[PDB]
């Protein structure tokens, strides 16, 4: 029975508001508190507030009071969380979760054990608009070889939003590939590298191509990676 | 107001090991303490509530103890599915607060990074920016330090890095560090150096090139 199904990922501008839904199974809605907890990328967990859906009673963490509104609707078995005046700071996965006060019979909030969680809803806050990547070679050289093997790659720069996908030689090359997590630059655009190690002898005969797709902008770049004089 | 702390920040263990993590509250919370497991890309899952009560369906190799301010999570015989981040949460009072997490990763023998360097492409330079990349490949443990040097002058604030998840085959990490300058600055200096510090190296290793070769 128990299910907390959240709405899809959101991309918002600074100053706007976002409203996330958490659709619940009937028994969960009727008997328990629904709590909201967020997690910024690479970070810990932060309580925002919770609601008693059958009454609509809401308590908020002090930090979010004035910006957060939690609501519930019985005719849809759903709880909503609205966060206003968004900033880049608010970029996070937003979780709903059920509080279960066992072993205590009386009361809704305490102890605040979050026993089931929704899948999360990613909210990304940025002034950037949709934009495909520029793809640069990371050229193999005598400064990218160890023993009989050479490292080479592609720098996938200045795109928004996540994600991009990178393959090598149209998928025929998987072994020794490391596609790194994207970093958010100070410009609001993401940037990522993908590297692969190969046998150095092959660099005479074997061409290496990275294949970079960014679905949001309908862009694809194939970049031939060529040795450098370094 | 109730601050939660955890130690260690990370642990390396092998399948079959006993692993103990500690959590501490800044004031007493009786036994109103929960533990959660989280894996990458996934929601937290409840393991322990009331400090020591095992959540239904959770394997009995997980167990908790403690009351007041000091608490322990123990995994008695670790399995491959237990490599994850563990968080504590005080359930005593508003605002509910979580500890910062303890990551349990896979132990293997020490492996020094192979260190490679990549100058910026011809293409990028025309467009007015220069990205220099330093790759630290297949190392263990996770802990590592990169420093960028340009004509031997140390750099700060103009570089970014990320790290892959522990490799499922060889249990290593790789790390990418990017140094970003304008074309104007990049063409003022000659020698671009990545200096890497890590347990597996007996002293810090430098890889570099001369601009225009």
């Amino acid at each position: 029975q128990v299910q907390l199904v959240q709405s899809g990922a959101e991309v918002k501008k600074p100053g706007s508001s976002v409203k996330v839904s958490c659709r619940a199974s009937g028994g969960t809605f009727s008997n328990y508190v629904i709590s909201w907890v967020r997690q910024a990328p690479g970070q810990g967990l932060e309580w925002m507030g919770g609601i008693i859906p059958i009454f609509g009673t809401a308590h908020y963490a002090q930090k979010f009071q004035g910006r957060v509104t939690i609501t519930a609707d019985a005719s849809t078995s759903t709880a909503y969380m609205e966060l206003s005046s968004l900033r880049s700071e608010d970029t996070a996965v937003y979780y709903c979760a059920r509080i279960n006060t066992s072993p205590i019979l009386t009361g809704y909030y305490f102890p605040g054990v979050h026993d089931y969680w929704g899948q999360g809803t990613l909210v990304t806050v940025s002034s950037a608009s949709t934009k495909g990547p520029s793809v640069f070679p990371l050229a193999p050289s005598s400064k990218s070889t160890s023993g009989g093997t050479a490292a080479l790659g592609c720098l996938v720069k200045d795109y928004f939003p996540e994600p991009v996908t990178v393959s090598w030689n149209s998928g025929a090359l998987t072994s020794g590939v490391h596609t790194f997590p994207a970093v958010l630059q100070s410009s609001g655009l993401y940037s990522l590298s993908s590297v692969v190690t190969v046998p150095s002898s092959s660099l005479g005969t074997q061409t290496y191509i990275c294949n970079v797709n960014h679905k949001p902008s309908n862009t694809k770049v194939d970049k031939k990676v060529e040795p450098k004089s370094c | 107001a109730i601050r939660m702390t955890q130690s260690p920040s990370s642990v390396s263990a092998s399948v079959g090991d006993r692993v103990t993590i500690t959590c501490r509250a800044s004031q007493s919370i009786s036994s109103w303490l929960a533990w959660y497991q989280q894996k990458p890309g996934k929601a937290p899952k409840l393991l322990i509530y009331s400090a020591s009560s095992l959540q239904s369906g959770v394997p009995s190799r997980f167990s908790g103890s403690g009351s007041g301010t000091d608490f322990t999570l123990t995994i008695s015989s670790l399995q491959p599915e237990d490599f994850a981040t563990y968080y504590c949460q005080q359930a005593n009072s508003f605002p509910f607060t979580f500890g910062p997490g303890t990551k349990v990763d896979i132990k293997r023998t020490v492996a020094a990074p192979s260190v490679f360097i990549f100058p910026p492409s011809d293409e990028q330079l025309k467009s007015g920016t220069a990205s220099v990349v330093c790759l630290l490949n297949n190392f263990y443990p996770r802990e590592a330090k990169v420093q960028w040097k340009v004509d031997n002058a140390l750099q700060s604030g103009n570089s970014q890095e990320s790290v892959t998840e522990q490799d499922s085959k060889d249990s290593t990490y790789s790390l990418s560090s990017t140094l970003t300058l304008s074309k104007a600055d990049y063409e003022k200096h000659k020698v671009y150096a990545c200096e890497v510090t890590h347990q597996g190296l007996s002293s810090p290793v430098t890889k570099s090139f001369n601009r225009g070769e």
